[PDB]
């Protein structure tokens, strides 16, 4: 009985840990995805500036 | 055994919901920087037009 | 003699069950690292796309 219980508990812990591990790093994934556009505009700043430095 | 059944049934959904809330919060945090850069574009466009 | 008969009958099954529980626990421990690496793949894929 102890073996059956431990096997089932470890099996459940497998996917619960998988889902958690996705959960923490979804934040970083979306943060980088947004930083793409953030830096795009932060660098378009001086593009616009140098356009009229002409 | 059913204890772990319920533990899975709760934890998996909690993590799945946390994924969505974290993604939306990450977008919301950097929306401010995105807009401030987009308007700093015009700020600089005129701050150089004075030159 | 029958004492040792019963001792074998108990110990062998206990060890056989321990083999399975240890294998499953070993898989469960490293599932976390496997998934965190699999998602760090995309983390880095975008952290370099910003460049």
């Amino acid at each position: 009985s102890k073996r059956a219980f431990e096997l089932q508990k470890s099996a459940f812990s497998e996917e619960v840990n998988i889902k958690t591990a996705e959960a923490q790093l979804a934040y970083e994934l979306q943060g980088a995805r947004e930083q793409q556009k953030i830096r795009q505009e932060e660098i378009e700043i001086e593009v616009v500036q140098r356009k009229k430095q002409i | 055994i059913e204890m772990a059944k319920a533990q899975r049934d709760y934890e998996l959904k909690k993590a799945a919901y946390d994924i969505e809330v974290n993604t939306r919060r990450a977008q919301a945090d950097l929306a401010y920087q995105l807009q401030v850069a987009k308007t700093k574009q015009q700020i600089e466009e005129q701050r150089v037009q004075v030159q």
